[PDB]
């Protein structure tokens, strides 16, 4: 399957510059959008800049729009990402990502942690954390500012992994995520649910919407055993 | 930009994948018949029920020299009993109107206003140039600035015989620039 | 369970007019072109007339260009052909032949027309024994062969032209796998494995043509199993 590889880590000073790069094996390369999204440390994920390798220009979010570009070699079919102008606020393990035809970022590279030291669609997420027992019906709650329709996925992420895509368009399972998850809504309210808990399911959860760029994430619920 | 505000849907979106749930790297990907100046793409016994379906059957159309013609033939449905009962083609428009990638999903364009120059005839042989009878056509000029890729579905997934099911017809016409 | 059914043949006086009609069964008639063929007795295919599912582009051979005009009403499942200024050359079965994706697919048993009072090229004649494997060529020019794939039919006398080989080397269901064809430039020819007197007959070849914007047709070639 297809295997998206980052550079190794960094440490940068600040007003620096730093390269991030993210190699794949496997796959179609060149007319796939490649994503690139970071998450300061134990905070959410935030879109930065997508490009589809063979147009040679990248789309870019607001915030990091003048700061950063976004690089594809199609002979080595490597992605690159640049941040310049860094800040101890740019401090945060970053992703690049790939969409492979459900329009969904479905592959994920490892990470790579950048250290500095010397009309966007709202997602809002609740409850922001659930102590549950094995058995028990989870539910979890996702609210759009604005209508996306059915584009909205959930990502499971256990600490020091990359998020794991576990639903897209709104209730359809990737393949080998068990039955007990499930998928619901359209618009704006949206819910999954884990029928009945299990050991591997205790993680933290986000919900995203990707019906148009910026793509944004809800702050995530963490679910945790109870005592 | 006009005549597009009244040739295409703007609001239609789609994927590669459609409904299928099959990604990229599961898909059926083979190359196009390319004879002397004509690339074919032909669907005639790609899309027919099978157990294991719905598959994804990606014909791929790289062109990097001048006046070549594409040719796709997509099965009409009662071509054969039962088996294309549920197949459709997008767009309905094709090949005047081509699927692109904005963002990460495909979006309506008109493919004169993408590759200029472009020659459409409205025939095909004595039949019309579109879907509804089967085949289109289009031949690309002698020059190309630009990199492009734009894409054709002949979908049928939705068609269900005993237990087995449709595959899902997709074209990539990836034009890489030539003649400088 | 595809059918053509003509109708409006007879026997015509030099100068007079003939209303020809095809009526369709079985499949989508707006979803398909159809077409005119005609053979005079004792000599071959000529493409006459073709008209779209939508009547949106109607295309005609010089031959009758200015005499002819088809016409279909698609809630009638109809087809039709005024031949105006008939003239004994005119003379032949026209059959109804529905559009494939290469050559046309279907045709009907023909209506007789009797009026009384840029080419394709093929060998006249080829022969084998049982059990050979027997070659039919056809060559033709580049506003033809050059740009277009081959299609070969089989017409037992007496009856239609069957489909053999449409798109080049593509069968159609029910045609063995000993039937192959091969195309090269202007050049095409039909290969006929496990020869059989089942083969007995006249095959045609037949290709699109850009500068004709017609169907055309080769002379046809005899091939008699010894």
């Amino acid at each position: 399957q297809v295997q998206l590889v980052q550079s190794g880590a960094e440490v940068k000073k600040p007003g620096s510059s730093v390269k991030v790069s993210c190699k794949v094996s496997g796959g179609t390369f060149n007319t796939y959008a490649i994503i690139w999204v970071r998450q300061a440390p134990g905070q959410g994920l935030e879109w930065m800049g997508a490009i589809i390798p063979f147009q040679d220009r990248g789309q870019y979010a607001q915030k990091f729009q003048g700061r950063v570009t976004i690089t594809a070699d199609k002979s080595t079919s490597t992605a690159y990402m640049e941040l310049s102008s860094l800040r101890s606020e740019d401090t945060a393990v970053y992703y690049c990502a790939k969409e492979s035809g459900r329009a969904v970022a479905d592959r994920w590279g490892q990470g790579t942690l950048v250290t500095v030291s010397s009309s966007d669609i709202v997602m809002t997420q609740s409850p922001a954390s659930l102590a549950l027992s094995l058995g028990e019906r989870a539910t979890l709650y996702c609210r759009a500012s604005h209508s996306i329709s059915s584009w909205l996925a959930w990502y499971q992420q256990k600490p020091g992994k990359a998020p794991k895509l576990l639903i897209y368009k709104a209730s359809t399972l990737e393949s080998g995520v068990p039955s007990r998850f499930s998928g619901s809504g359209s618009g704006t309210e949206f819910t999954l649910t884990i029928s009945s808990l299990q050991p591997d399911d205790f993680a933290t959860y986000y919900c995203q919407q990707y019906k148009s760029y910026p793509w944004t994430f809800g702050q995530g619920t963490k679910l945790e055993i109870k005592r | 930009g006009v005549d597009e505000l009244d040739k295409i849907d703007l609001s239609y979106e789609t994927t590669e994948s459609g409904d299928t749930a099959v990604s990229e790297d599961s898909y059926d990907k083979y190359a196009s018949q390319n004879t002397n100046k004509e690339y074919v793409c032909d669907f005639t016994d790609q899309l027919k029920p099978t157990e294991s379906g719905p598959k994804v059957k990606k014909c791929e159309v790289k062109v990097n020299e001048p006046l070549i013609k594409v040719k796709i033939i997509c099965p009409l449905k009662g071509s054969v009993e039962k088996l294309y009962d549920n197949i459709e083609y997008v767009p309905k428009k094709s090949p005047y109107v081509v699927l692109t990638k904005e963002e990460t999903k495909l979006k309506e364009k008109l493919l004169s206003k993408l590759i200029y120059g472009l020659l459409i005839s409205p025939t095909v042989n004595e039949k019309e140039n579109n879907f509804k009878e089967g085949v289109i056509e289009f031949t690309l000029p002698p020059v190309v600035h630009k990199a492009t890729v734009f894409y054709f579905i002949c979908d049928n997934s939705k068609t269900e015989d005993d237990n087995k099911k449709g595959n899902r017809g997709i074209v990539e016409v990836y034009v890489e620039p030539y003649g400088n | 369970e595809v059918q053509l059914v003509e109708s409006g043949g007879g026997l015509v006086k030099p100068g007079g007019s003939l209303r020809l009609s095809c009526t369709a069964s079985g499949f989508p008639f707006t979803s398909y072109s159809m077409n005119w063929v005609r053979q005079a007795p004792g000599k071959g295919l000529e493409w006459v007339s073709s008209i779209t599912s939508s009547s949106a582009y109607v295309k005609y051979a010089d031959s009758v260009k200015g005499r002819f005009t088809i016409s279909r009403d698609n809630a009638k499942n109809l087809l039709s052909l005024q031949m105006n200024s008939l003239r004994v050359g005119d003379t032949a079965v026209y059959y109804c032949a529905r559009a494939g994706v290469g050559a046309p697919d279907y045709w009907g048993q023909g209506a007789q027309v009797t009026v009384s009072s840029s080419v394709l090229t093929q060998p006249p004649s080829a022969s084998g024994t049982p059990g050979q494997r027997v070659t039919i060529s056809c060559s033709g020019r580049s506003s033809n062969l050059g740009s277009n794939t081959v299609n070969w039919y089989q017409q037992v006398p007496g009856t239609a032209p069957k489909l053999l080989i449409y798109l080049k080397n593509q069968r159609p269901s029910g045609v063995p796998d000993r039937f192959s064809g091969s195309q090269s430039g202007t050049s095409a020819s039909l290969a006929i494995s496990g020869l059989q007197s089942d083969d007995d007959a006249d095959y045609y070849c037949a290709a699109w043509d850009d500068n004709l914007d017609g169907w055309v047709f080769g002379g046809g070639t005899k091939l008699t199993v010894l």
